């Protein structure tokens, strides 16, 4: 659980050995955030209160914890989550707040305290145009990131109004993912795996024999992709 | 116990008892009497293997959980070129390594077993 | 049914077999053909006419004059009784007792089946100048100095452990020790002070011999 | 995911914690002094400024 | 070179198919489980056999196709520096990354990384990495490698700590052991642990290893080797062998004396057999008998040619000279005498087995003056070979 | 094993049954306290044959026992034994009767005559009721060695033997089992060796084990290293640890 977080092979030797961890680059922490303003989302949206749940003539009802603690249940779960995880995409709700659902559980938990370890990562999402899963973030986005980072040395006129790291967070380009987060996505290691699910399956192709040997492009439900 | 019988007043549930000169083994109460025949010869079954089949919650929503894998397995009945497989659910050493396929188009279980 | 009965014989017949050698081993007289015999006519000539093991099988010790007297010459005789009752109380060892009164042997040797109790331990530490040994038929259904981690055990005289203690200028308390309760010493019946010699085999010498004394 | 760090955020707040909870028995221990007569509020909070200085630091 | 790599890639992809082979036969219930353990310990015992397998092949292979100009290579021969296993994690394949004992295990629910799905099985998810350093690692080996790489400092940040205070609670436990004038050791309380150091009473340090050729062999051989008779002719010995040669024939003091050698000889063999129930040969003895006889033959020339002066009398009459001259105990009384007698019974044994009178005669072609240097060399090797009394 | 049954796997196979086959919860698959006041009579369709055929004693409750294929093998399917065994430990006012391996379903019923009675007397039969073999014994599993036995005609030779591992120390019990060599039995265990056996074969067996530990690492050490501190260990009548508990508790001075 510690792959983008700490850096491996960076504890020094001795007795502190695997006990004083250094944090990985591109990882942050949350600073805490209150959670009645998800609360209120929860309850609006159509929330049993665990006053009135009973858990006979119910038995798909998936229980929803916030910050640790049972506040009710929820029988259309999924819809709840894609609501919520739009309202997060959308800066509604704070991207430090790390939501997850659990399928077999039939639980869902969101943490909104502080300390907990979090990194961004990419968004996959489908694209029918292209027919296949691609990355929400394009070439137009890259252009206004250099464009804005060129811009600073040499002054200028207004621009793009500073296209930054909020903006791609406010478009739902990138999202935090923290451990908690990572143990129900699939993450794929480079857009190159990206590609069309059959990727001329069955089409031998000659390769570099000098060049390290992977595989992937074993899935095509990706979710995320790493950064780097 | 397979099933545990519940007093029909109140709702505690019911000692197991014999009726001795009926001869016929009755379910009580304590809070009230609620004396019936009580016609169940199981008493008490105790199990020591696990379940075949246990599979798991199997819920409708099993086909969006994108960390499944997905395999192209006949189904038995709609002969769909789809599903979902995982492993038994049992948290020991005791349970084999078979494979449970789901399919998302009838969600109907079916196992690799073939043996 | 024939399967225990089977087996009662066969531990029966090993323990005899086993108490023969450790008797011989002493320095008393045992035959070696009395120590290997076989199973049908030791069944032949003990247990009963339905087959049930008979524990009328008493033996006694005769002290030869060969190397025994002459290395020992306070050494008498041993009298070996099996006990017929499965637990063996208070009564039957004071039979046993005034037994060897009666017959005035200097050492007995009995062999209880299951159990014993405290109270019957206790009363065994009572006849002197003799000696009382008990034994399990479990302990002594396999030989254990026939092991081929046990080395050769030889029980020295007074007169040999003077020498030995003159020779190497040595104390009593300055030599290896032997816990009374060590099978060996049970199989021995080796005494508080007594010092036995050990032989054994080594990667560096091609014997080695070594001294204990049984505290 | 079951585990948290702890920045120079919580344990500032802990420790300040400590020190109000010192500030408010001192400044009780005053105020019930000061029932015979006069109560001000300039000079007992000398030590306030002492405590809250020297624990930190 | 491309070939060598190719083979390499050949045998790793077929390790692959096997592997998944085996995990396919497990999904169906259709593998047996071995006897004493569950299924899963029997799979997983089977594919790190495989994959250690393909790792030896690949790095046998990498090292068959490196040429005798290799640097390291060159150091592997001379061994300074580097083995095998470097030369093949180097140059064909890692091997696969094992912590506790045991592949990666699931950190995850039933995962090892977020980017593998859900119950895979595979080498590549559980920990196997099929590159090599010089080719590159991947992320997932590249976590995995640091993993084992953390494992390892740790067991040893962990050990040694251990192992220092184990040592010393055993320099405490015998910082009091002497060996005395009288060749026992002893603590500090004057109590015998030991009547005689090492139960043979030699130092350490003065001890090499040699073959004892009584104990090998067979009947026919070893009585081909050592048997000689006089009066018959299916083991008589060439006159040319001696200048006494064509005259000791006949004899009967020389037949007794060389039967009781040969009595003497096989009950050493008897005695050998039952201490070394093994058949072992090479074992650590003090005094090295064929470096002096190799000496003694390069110096005092031997001219392999002419007949030697040793006669039957005098072999024997010197070894049982030289067996009563080696002194250990030097005492006078019964016991310590039976304590020097039996404190010397293997090097008793390899002189006896050594200085035969048919080796001698035959193998050792030695002179009067040769034979009797050898003698006084192993006396003097063998009173020096002794422990100093007064050492820790 | 055996000198003269050494290179025999039926006779290693016969010989395995020392490991302790547990009580029927090894082979049971469940448990019933079925109720039935008729003595001759049962309600269940399935034991009325075995009833017609058998057919202060009338037992008002019923136990059933129902096992699976594992007994075919690991209990080389004892269909008379268990319920023999089940007898004599049990014996009194015990009502047992078992399936003689006729029917597919085998059944082991049970009945006591004089509902929490039956509870106690299933649970102590659950855990310890041993059926057969040798206790704190759980696995057994068979090796074939191969040892240097000298040849008849005078050269040394690799002759092949089964070799029995077991995952319990009751070295006590097991010499006593006929059919196995009691001159060659080892326990890597040095503290029960000498329950059995000597002090100096305690001795040996701690030296044996020591030269064991330094075997891997390629290391070679002296053999006087070694006898000198397995001696210093064993020099009273028992095992003496390197620790404050063990040498440490001597007749030596107090300073040192
Ligand atoms: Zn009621
Ligand atoms: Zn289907």
């Amino acid at each position: 659980t510690h792959w983008g977080l700490v850096c491996p092979a960076e504890t020094p030797e001795g007795q502190a050995c695997g006990l004083v961890k250094n944090l990985s680059l591109m990882s942050c922490i949350s600073v805490g955030t209150d959670p009645m303003p998800i609360i209120t989302f929860l309850s609006e949206w159509g929330m049993e209160p665990l006053e009135d749940y009973v858990p006979h003539q119910s038995p798909d009802a998936t229980r929803v914890f916030v910050n640790g603690v049972w506040h009710g249940v929820h029988r259309n779960p999924a819809r709840l989550m894609e609501t919520l995880r739009t309202l997060r995409r959308k800066g509604d709700i704070n991207p430090e707040v790390s939501m997850i659902r659990d399928i077999r559980e039939k639980e869902l938990k969101i943490f909104t305290d502080a300390g907990r370890v979090y990194r961004p990562l990419f968004i996959v999402e489908d694209d029918e145009s292209l027919g296949h899963k691609e990355l929400k973030v394009r070439k137009g986005h890259i252009a206004k990131l250099m464009a804005t980072e060129y811009q600073d040395i040499e002054g200028g006129f207004e621009d793009v109004e500073e296209y930054t790291w909020s903006s791609l967070l406010n478009e739902g380009l990138v999202e935090y993912i923290d451990a908690e987060e990572e143990e129900s996505i699939l993450i794929a290691m480079q857009p190159e795996d990206l590609e069309p699910a059959e990727a001329n399956e069955e089409n031998d192709l000659d390769v570099d024999p000098a060049k390290r040997i992977r595989v992937s492009h074993h899935a095509t439900t990706f979710t995320h992709c790493e950064i780097h | 116990m397979t099933t545990f019988r519940f007093c029909r007043d109140c709702n505690n549930m019911l000692y197991p008892r014999e009726d001795k000169e009926n001869n016929r083994l009755l379910f009580e109460c304590r809070t009230c009497s609620y004396v019936e025949e009580a016609g169940s010869p199981l008493v008490y079954r105790h199990e020591l293997i696990t379940n075949i089949g246990e599979t798991a919650g199997v819920v409708q929503d099993i086909g969006s959980d994108p960390t499944l894998p997905r395999s192209d397995r006949e189904c038995p009945k709609c002969h769909s070129r789809e599903n979902v497989f995982f492993q038994s659910q049992q948290r020991r050493k005791d349970t084999s390594m078979v494979l449970f396929f789901v399919c998302l188009s009838c969600s109907h279980i079916f196992t690799s077993d073939q043996k | 049914m024939d399967q225990e009965n089977e087996r009662n014989i066969s531990r029966l017949w090993r323990a005899f077999r086993t108490v023969k050698e450790m008797v011989k081993d002493r320095g008393y007289f045992i035959t070696q053909e009395e120590v290997e015999l076989p199973l049908e006519d030791f069944k032949a000539k003990y247990c009963d006419s339905m087959g049930r093991p008979q524990r009328k099988m008493m033996s006694f010790q005769a002290n030869p004059t060969e190397e025994s007297i002459s290395k020992f010459p306070d050494m008498g005789s041993l009298w070996v009784e099996f006990c017929d009752e499965p637990s063996v109380g208070v009564k039957t060892m004071k039979t046993f007792v005034i037994h060897i009164q009666e017959k005035n042997f200097q050492t007995g040797i009995f062999v209880y089946q299951n159990n014993i109790t405290p109270s019957a331990m206790k009363l065994v530490p009572s006849i002197p100048p003799a000696t009382i040994e008990t034994f399990n038929e479990a302990a002594l259904v396999v030989n254990i100095t026939h092991h081929e981690l046990v080395p050769k055990h030889i029980r020295l005289s007074s007169d040999e452990k003077r020498e030995l203690l003159k020779r190497y200028r040595l104390k009593e308390s300055q030599l290896p020790r032997i816990q009374r309760a060590d099978p060996v010493a049970l199989y021995l019946g080796l005494k508080r002070g007594e010092v036995v010699k050990i032989i054994r085999k080594s990667e560096t010498s091609g014997r080695y011999a070594s001294y204990r004394i049984c505290m | 995911g079951k585990k948290r760090l702890d920045l120079a955020g919580p344990l500032l707040a802990q420790l300040f914690k400590t020190l109000f909870k010192k500030l408010t028995k001192d400044i009780f221990r005053y105020m019930q002094r000061t029932v015979e007569e006069a109560h001000d509020f300039n000079m007992k909070l000398a030590i306030n400024a002492k405590t809250i200085t020297s624990g930190l630091k | 070179d491309g070939p060598t790599m190719r083979e390499i890639t050949e045998t790793i992809a077929e390790a692959k198919k096997k592997v998944l082979d085996v995990t396919k036969e497990a999904q169906a219930n259709l593998l047996t489980a071995k006897h004493g353990m569950t299924l899963r310990e029997s799979f997983e015992d089977n594919v790190v056999r495989f994959l250690n397998e393909a790792r030896d092949k690949a790095g046998r292979l990498a090292e068959v196709n490196l040429k005798d100009l290799n640097n390291v290579k060159q150091m592997v021969m001379a061994g300074s520096k580097g083995s095998f296993i470097n030369i093949a994690q180097m140059s064909a394949c890692v091997g696969q990354q094992s912590v506790e004992g045991k592949r990666i295990a699931f950190g995850f629910v039933d995962r090892t990384l977020p980017h593998f799905s859900k119950d895979d099985y595979s080498p590549e998810s559980k920990g196997f990495v099929e590159n090599s350093y010089l080719r590159g690692l991947t992320p997932q080996e590249f976590f995995f490698h640091a993993m084992g790489g953390r494992e390892g400092l740790i067991d040893t940040a962990v050990k040694t700590a251990e192992t220092g205070y184990i040592q010393r609670r055993l320099v405490k436990a015998l910082e009091d052991i002497m060996v005395h004038y009288d060749n026992t050791t002893r603590n500090s309380l004057g109590n015998v642990i030991q009547f005689i150091y090492g139960e043979d009473g030699m130092d350490a340090a003065h001890i090499e290893k040699q073959s004892l050729d009584t104990i090998g062999g067979s009947d026919a051989a070893f009585e081909k080797r050592y048997r000689v008779d006089l009066l018959n002719t299916d083991h008589t010995l060439d006159p040319s062998l001696l200048e006494s040669g064509s005259e000791i024939l006949g004899d009967l003091k020389l037949q007794v004396l060389l039967d009781e050698e040969y009595k003497q000889l096989v009950k050493d063999r008897k005695f050998l057999r039952e201490v070394f129930v093994d058949g072992e040969a090479n074992w650590p003895l003090p005094v090295n008998i064929r470096r002096i006889i190799q000496n003694a033959q390069q110096t005092f020339h031997i001219d392999h040619t002419k007949p030697s002066d040793l006669t039957i009398k005098d072999i024997v009459l010197g070894v049982k000279d030289l067996q009563e001259n080696l002194l250990v105990l030097r005492g006078k009384n019964e016991i310590i005498q039976n304590a020097q007698r039996d404190a010397v019974t293997l090097f008793c044994c390899l002189l006896r087995s050594r200085l035969a009178t048919r080796r001698v005669l035959q193998e050792y072609r030695l002179t009067k003056q040769a034979f009797d240097w050898v003698l006084s060399n192993i006396e003097a090797q063998f009173l020096r070979s002794v422990v100093h009394p007064g050492e820790m | 094993l055996e000198p003269g049954h050494a290179a025999d796997q039926e006779q290693a196979k016969l010989i395995r049954s020392a490991i302790e086959h547990t009580t029927l919860k090894s082979v049971t698959i469940a448990s019933e306290i079925y109720y039935d006041p008729d003595p001759r009579s049962t309600v269940i369709p399935e034991d009325e044959e075995i009833i017609q055929l058998h057919f202060d004693q009338q037992s008002p409750w019923l136990l059933r026992l129902e096992l699976d294929r594992a007994a075919m093998n690991d209990k080389d399917l004892t269909m008379g034994q268990v319920g023999e065994r089940i007898k004599q430990t049990f014996k009194n006012d015990l009502f047992v009767i078992w399936s003689e391996d006729n029917d597919e379903k085998l059944i082991i019923r049970c009945r006591v005559v004089r509902d929490h009675m039956l509870k106690k007397i299933e649970n102590t039969m659950l855990e310890n009721i041993t059926l057969r073999g040798v206790e704190n014994i759980e696995r057994v599993v068979m090796m074939k060695y191969d040892r240097k036995v000298p040849s008849p005609t005078g050269e040394y030779v690799k002759e092949p033997e089964w070799v029995l591992e077991t995952d319990g120390v009751n070295l006590s019990e097991v010499m006593t089992v006929p059919g196995i060599d009691p001159t060659r039995i080892y326990t890597n265990s040095f503290i029960d060796i000498m329950e059995v056996l000597g002090i100096e074969a305690g001795r040996a067996a701690l030296y044996k084990e020591v030269y064991n530990v330094i075997a891997s690492d390629g290391s070679y050490v002296n053999y006087r290293h070694m006898a000198l501190l397995v001696d210093v260990m064993t020099t009273q009548g028992g095992l003496t640890s390197v620790t404050r508990h063990g040498f440490n508790r001597s007749n030596t001075g107090a300073l040192m």
